[PDB]
């Protein structure tokens, strides 16, 4: 598609957390709504500013909902005037997930910028996941006959920092951001978190099909589809050929593991050889 | 060490032992260091495993061992003759060295190598010829000791009765195994020990 | 005849010659044939490169598609010979073209290459790369079909 | 003898006991033996056939091979051999332990992190 | 000077044929260069 | 209808169901390999087709509920392992 | 080493206090069947012109090295023995007269089996001029070894080579060479505690 | 010229041999002699020897050589072709072709021998290079040599290491392996080990001199 | 705020369970490893020289001139959690992703 990434900044994300906070302690909210201002470079997106707009929704009627293009516009013109470079790429609203008038507010928002992105920022502090969801306006054409209908294709999010956006978050984090921890360990936490990951990817699947065989939603046929195609791709690793070469390739790590583990030994036997001359040193001259 | 030996828990025997010499001291104490070796030497040769060569070099070791390098010599060969002589030769040595009764459980080891040695190198061999090489008395005789050597993992093989000879099965990649993953992770982990 | 060069299926040369030979050699009145296949030395050696073009593109097929064929099954599948047929794909293979390994006295032609253990790691680790992708591409359509019904 | 596998003379041990006490000992130890050598069989031939196994055994009435074999569930075959096929039961290298494997791995992540 | 030259160009020679060690030719052309050309 | 470990159609199988001759069995491989209908191999000399693919299709609602009940294996399975490596590696965990 | 630091040398030699050229070509040579490939043997010992000039006078020693290059088997063996005997008598090689002549037994019996999927017993001691027993004694010593990759069939007596892969070889000398290592290692920390 | 020729004779590095004849026939060509075409046919049959067939037809191409396109020039590089194609049939046909220009020279023609044997080894690859197992006697019918001699041939090149494979004599079958490249982890691996233990013998000096 | 924060340079789930291309971690596998051929060789020199050399000249000979035992260190604590993770991913993966 127009966008292959988005980049979302700790400005964004800590602008969206006070913009919900500010307007949601005058009255409660569903969500807020703003704009998010940013660069592009080659096809990912570089979301690092953004500002509040007036919103509000009735909450019974989707079709009911106000968002202030005029200020909108206005409030452009003052960060154009401060950054010249960061120009409108899309909106943001912290609801926890999905709208049915977000097709439509998309609308109102493509006219400033054609390749609008949508990033649901979520204020609640997800424990696994990213708080940001990008969304893009793609036509949908089916293949069943139905006519084409505008839905919201997601985009990889990331959030990345200014070096100088970074040494302020740092600062933020200093005292409960534990570097400590070896890269080794490091990684195995990222290997935990991806199977925590992939277990709430899947008890959501599952949660859907759930619903679906008891009827409270119908299928979808493409979801189907999906699910086939991975349950398709599981490969059996009780295989002769696969075993044999992992078993191949698994000696082949272990042995430099082994050599490493060795040399590191040895090494380490030299560090206990200069202590001792140390000491022993040491209180010979005293 | 000792103890383990006599229970033929000779796997735990010859880690202490093992152990032991790397703890004794390491310029005196040469009597300890020649009865350990000559239990060590026996406790590695009733495990299957092979005896270090250099310890029979040294100079202290040298006249002590050298009953036990003859033993060791019989015992690598796999014949029951060469073994045997050794035995009508140092016999009373090994009784006043107080080993005697566990180069008396030699002899089923001497009968293991000269089995593996056979699959390894044969891949079909005749049992009277099996018998020949092991010097035993009779094919038939033969016949259950390398049926024994099947089931209990020592050779992996088969034996056609009727026709009368063992075929040695195929030997496997043992690269593709976990075997490799094995001996390096008792490996690693003592590098990561120390 | 340029959508049959296109497709990715076997091509039968005798039926290319009962169906496009007579147009393309001697042509008719209303299509003029072309001098590309005409009856002088210079078309006759382009026909027989048309052959070679027809069963290299069957060969190309056959590899794609089969793992393991018969020599038999191939000259029959070629339009040649035994021997002409384990000579064009010698050629092609020499050349870095195909690969294919000839068990002559089993008549078996292997188009798989030795597989490296890296390469089904590989193609392993590729899977999960794909099903972990599916998998999140899945949730989103189920994100989709909550929003609308509910 | 019974350790390097020679049962036949194990049999042979109670024609040349040392004394008559000796007796009865034996007869406990041959049932064991029995036992012992039909395993051997199973594990190392693949076939063999039914009065081939009569001075393996050291069975003396061939009857007393049909109540032995139901005890044993060793399966007759049509041309007077038993069929011993069960080597298929293999140490299973289909299955990658990977349990273990990442029980191991992560020891070493351990003794190289967990030390501090 | 000139005996040291000729056994520098000596090994001159040596390399103009790509070889690793250094032969009698070598030091007779050698010595013809060194002497008579200069 | 075969499951993933057991997609290894003969070629007779092929003739039967399709009601045509072995020979032309391995020209129908390559009419669903080409367009697209199915993805995998041929194996002319042992007479065999190793599918690896095949389009998805609509199913109904018991057969989504026997995908549902897979997934309940498949959960448990990374529960299991994340539990494992969570208790095996719980003092190197950040 | 010695091969490669002796051809480096044979066309550079002037150490005539050690010994002389005709000597320093005759063991240049020695070493070179044992430690080099067919391919270096060819292109350094075989097409080398120093070498091939001094051998014009040593016939002996040209016999024992082109025998084994041309295949002529029974006579490589005769001239093994008479290098055998001259090795003996050297102060040099006389600690390793035996593992030489071994080793050289075992290059020729792979390269009579490196070219052929199967060889029978007697084609085996008709090229090496031997008997059948003693090629099968050799053979099956050499096998348990693991020097020779090929098996014996002792009922048809024919000999089926393998090809073992480089992966194997590499594994047991790191488990074997690292084995060796780690006690250096071992042994270390024990005299640093103490 | 003669000392290419005898650079060439005395079957030393051809690289060395083709430099000589190059110098001489730059020399040759700068005065128009008609010797040049002599030394611009060593010059190619050097390339054809160092296995190097493709710079023949480089070198007459180029504008020096333009001149001197003839019948001299063709013979070798109608050889080089037969070396390039690796084919041992052409080489023959070359060799009754431009007999005169190649089976006349003596330069050329005491390395005939040589260059016949080095065609056999590329063209038995290029016969059983599309082959896993195949009959001795359809390598046979494809080289147009006997069957003995193909056999003995093949397990030199076995020997030789120019090719991995076994010889079924009982069958007449030879059975060509794909090996694996060695691998230069285990190599590297055992070298480090080597290396170090030698600091392992550094450290125990180090360790029992100093306490 | 703080925990918003946290979510900046956090990986996907997906980068944890994905293996790096076993081609390409073989060659660092293979390098790495001739790397510490050298250094294993300089390392020993390395030993030997600092035994007979005042202790003026312990750190400021060390200026300039690479340390064989830093880079020995670099290169063992590189590869052992480089081929530990690939390892113990691929175990993971292998029963988390089953067709059974």
């Amino acid at each position: 598609l127009a966008v292959q990434k988005v980049v979302v900044h700790p400005l964004v994300l800590l602008s969206v957390v006070d913009h919900f906070n500010r307007i949601g302690k005058v009255g409660n909210q569903k969500r807020v709504v703003g704009v998010l201002l940013g660069s592009w470079q080659k096809k990912v997106l570089d979301v690092s500013n953004s500002f509040a707009v007036p919103f509000d929704e009735d909450d019974k009627d989707d079709s009911v909902w106000f968002l202030d293009h005029d200020y909108l516009e206005n409030m452009y013109g003052m960060f154009k005037k401060v950054n010249a470079r960061e120009r409108i790429v899309g909106w943001y609203h912290t609801g926890p997930k999905l709208h049915k008038n977000d097709i439509a507010i998309n609308e109102l928002m493509k006219r400033y910028c054609p390749n609008s992105v949508l990033v649901i920022i979520d204020v609640k502090p997800k424990d696994l996941g990213l708080p940001t969801e990008a969304y893009i306006s793609v036509e949908e054409v089916h293949d069943d006959g139905t006519p084409t209908s505008k839905t919201f294709e997601h985009v990889t999010s990331e959030i990345g920092a200014e070096e100088a956006e970074e040494v302020g978050v740092e600062h933020l984090l200093r005292d409960i951001k534990d570097t400590t921890v070896g890269t080794l360990s490091q990684r195995i936490t990222n290997q935990v978190h991806g199977l925590k990951g992939l277990n709430s990817k899947l008890l959501d699947i599952r949660s859907y099909l759930e619903k679906v065989a008891t009827g409270k939603l119908p299928i979808n046929h493409q979801i189907i589809y999906q699910l086939q195609d991975v349950f398709n791709l599981l490969p059996d690793v009780s295989l002769q050929e696969f075993v044999k070469a992992f078993y191949l390739k698994t000696n082949d790590q272990m042995v430099v593991v082994y050599l490493a583990s060795l040399i590191r030994s040895v090494v380490a036997l030299h560090n206990l050889i200069n202590n001792k001359i140390a000491n022993r040193d040491a209180e010979k001259k005293e | 060490g000792r103890i383990k030996a006599i229970q033929l828990e000779y796997s735990e025997a010859r880690r202490t032992m093992t152990n032991a010499l790397r703890k004794a001291p390491q310029h005196t104490a040469v009597g300890f260091k020649q009865t350990v070796h000559k239990l060590l030497i026996v406790v590695e040769l009733l495990l299957g495993e092979i005896p270090d060569r250099l310890q029979f070099r040294q100079p202290s070791l040298k006249r002590s061992l050298m009953p036990y390098f003859l033993l060791t010599q019989a015992v690598r060969t796999g014949n029951l003759a060469k073994f045997n002589q050794v035995l009508d030769q140092f016999g009373e040595k090994f009784q006043a060295d107080g080993t005697y009764t566990l180069i008396i459980r030699l002899r089923h080891n001497v009968i293991k190598t000269g089995v593996r040695m056979i699959s390894l190198s044969y891949s079909r061999i005749s049992l009277a010829d099996i018998a020949q090489k092991l010097q035993l008395d009779s094919p038939e005789d033969a016949e259950f000791i390398v049926a024994k050597a099947i089931r209990d993992g020592v050779i992996e093989a088969s034996i056609n009765h009727e026709k009368g000879y063992v075929q040695s099965k195929e030997m496997i990649d043992i690269y593709s195994t976990r075997e490799p993953q094995l001996a390096f992770h008792q490996r690693i982990s003592f590098c990561l020990d120390i | 005849l340029l959508k049959l060069f296109t497709t990715m299926e076997l091509m039968r040369w005798s039926t290319l010659v009962e169906d496009y030979g007579m147009e393309l050699r001697k042509g008719s009145l209303e299509s003029p044939a072309t001098d590309v296949f005409g009856s002088t030395e210079e078309g006759e050696k382009r026909w027989k490169d048309l052959k070679n073009r027809v069963v290299e593109h069957n060969i190309r097929i056959m590899a794609k598609y089969y793992t393991r064929i018969t020599m038999k099954r191939m000259a029959q599948l070629l339009d040649l010979s035994v021997d002409e047929s384990e000579a064009f794909l010698s050629n092609l293979v020499v050349n870095k073209t195909i690969f294919a390994k000839v068990d002559r006295l089993a008549g078996i032609i292997n188009f798989q290459r030795p597989k490296d253990p890296n390469n089904l790691l590989n193609d392993w680790s590729q899977k999960l790369n794909s099903l972990m992708s599916l998998v999140n591409k899945t949730t989103h359509l189920i994100a989709k079909e909550e929003m609308i019904h509910n | 003898y019974l350790m390097e596998g020679s049962y036949n003379k194990v049999f042979l041990a109670k024609g040349n006991i040392p004394a008559e006490s000796y007796t009865f000992f034996i007869d406990i130890l041959l049932d064991t033996i029995r036992d012992e050598i039909a395993g051997c069989i199973e594990k190392a031939y693949e076939k063999i056939l039914f009065t081939e196994a009569t001075r393996i055994l050291f069975f003396n009435t061939p009857k007393k091979m049909t109540d032995y074999a139901k005890k044993r569930g060793w399966v007759l075959g049509p041309n007077n051999y038993y069929s011993f096929a069960s080597q298929q039961q293999k140490p299973e290298d289909t299955t990658i332990p990977s349990t273990e494997l990442a029980k191991q791995v992560i020891e070493y992540a351990r003794q190289l992190e967990m030390i501090v | 000077a000139e005996v040291k030259g000729v056994c520098t160009e000596a090994g001159m020679y040596a390399l103009r044929e790509r070889r690793v060690h250094v032969t009698q030719e070598d030091f007779e052309m050698a010595v013809a260069k060194v002497m008579q050309k200069d | 209808t075969r499951p993933a470990n057991h997609r290894q159609l003969t070629f007779e199988e092929i003739a039967k169901s399709a009601k045509i001759t072995v020979n032309e069995v391995e020209l129908l491989v390559m009419k669903a390999l080409s367009v697209g209908l199915v993805k995998g191999s041929i194996d002319e000399v042992d007479k065999r087709v190793h599918m690896t693919w095949v389009q998805p299709r609509v199913l109904d609602l018991q057969q989504i509920k026997g995908m549902k009940d897979r997934l309940e294996f498949w959960c448990t399975d990374v529960k299991s392992m994340e539990m494992l490596v969570e208790h095996q590696a719980h003092d190197i965990l950040t | 080493q010695a091969a490669e630091l002796f051809l480096d040398t044979v066309s550079t030699f002037t150490s005539y206090e050690l010994m002389d050229y005709k000597t320093f070509v005759t063991y240049t040579v020695y070493v070179s069947m044992i430690a080099l490939e067919r391919p270096d043997l060819r292109e350094k010992v075989i097409k080398g012109a120093e070498i091939l000039e001094v051998l014009h006078s040593l016939p002996a020693v040209r016999q024992y090295l082109f025998s084994l290059y041309e295949c002529r088997y029974s006579v490589f063996f005769q001239s093994l023995a008479v290098v055998e005997q001259e090795m003996k008598k050297d102060w040099l090689f006389a600690p390793h007269y035996r593992y030489y002549v071994r080793e050289m037994r075992i290059h020729a019996y792979s390269q009579l089996l490196e070219s052929y999927r199967s060889l029978t017993l007697g084609y085996m001691a008709e090229a090496f001029g031997v008997g059948v027993e003693f090629i099968d004694q050799e053979l099956s010593r050499f096998i348990a070894a693991g020097r020779l990759h090929c098996k014996i069939d002792k009922v048809n007596e024919i000999v089926e080579t393998n090809r073992p892969d480089s992966k194997n070889w590499q594994y047991q000398e790191t488990i074997k060479k690292g084995d060796l290592l780690l006690n250096r290692v071992q042994k270390l920390s024990r005299v640093i505690n103490m | 010229m003669q000392s290419g020729i005898i650079h060439a004779a005395e079957e030393k590095d051809w690289k060395t041999a083709y430099s000589y004849f190059y110098e001489a026939f730059e020399g040759y060509d700068s005065i128009d002699s008609p010797k040049a075409i002599t030394s611009l046919k060593y010059m190619l049959l050097c390339k054809i020897m160092l296995n190097t067939p493709e710079d023949v037809q480089a070198l007459v191409s180029g504008k020096l050589a333009l001149r001197y396109a003839g019948r001299q020039t063709e013979a070798l590089k109608c050889v080089a072709q037969a070396s390039k194609n690796r084919s041992l049939a052409d080489f023959e046909k070359a060799l009754t072709d431009y007999r005169a220009e190649l089976r006349d020279d003596p330069i050329i023609s005491t390395h005939l021998a040589k260059l016949y044997d080095n065609l056999l080894e590329q063209n038995l690859i290029r016969v059983i290079e599309p082959f896993s197992r195949v009959q001795i006697e359809h390598i046979s019918s494809l080289i147009k040599l006997s069957k003995a001699d193909v056999e003995r041939k093949l397990s030199q090149m076995i020997l030789d290491k120019k090719f991995h494979g076994i010889l079924d004599q009982g069958e007449g079958v030879l059975i060509i392996f794909d090996e694996p490249p060695v691998d230069k982890t285990y190599e590297a691996a055992l070298e480090t080990i080597q290396n170090m233990s030698k600091v392992v013998d550094s450290l125990y000096n180090k360790a029992k001199k100093l306490t | 705020e703080q925990k918003m924060l946290l979510n900046l340079h956090k990986k996907s789930w997906m980068e944890g369970l994905t293996l790096q291309d076993y081609s390409e971690h073989c060659k660092h596998n293979e390098s790495v490893v001739k790397e510490m051929l050298e250094l294993a060789k300089n390392y020993n020199k390395a030993v030997e020289e600092e035994d007979k050399m005042t202790p003026e000249q312990l750190a400021i000979k060390n200026v300039g001139k690479q340390d064989p035992k830093r880079h020995l260190e670099e290169h063992v604590d590189v590869l052992m959690t480089s081929n530990i993770v690939q390892c113990l991913a691929a175990m993971l993966d292998t029963v988390v992703f089953k067709l059974i």
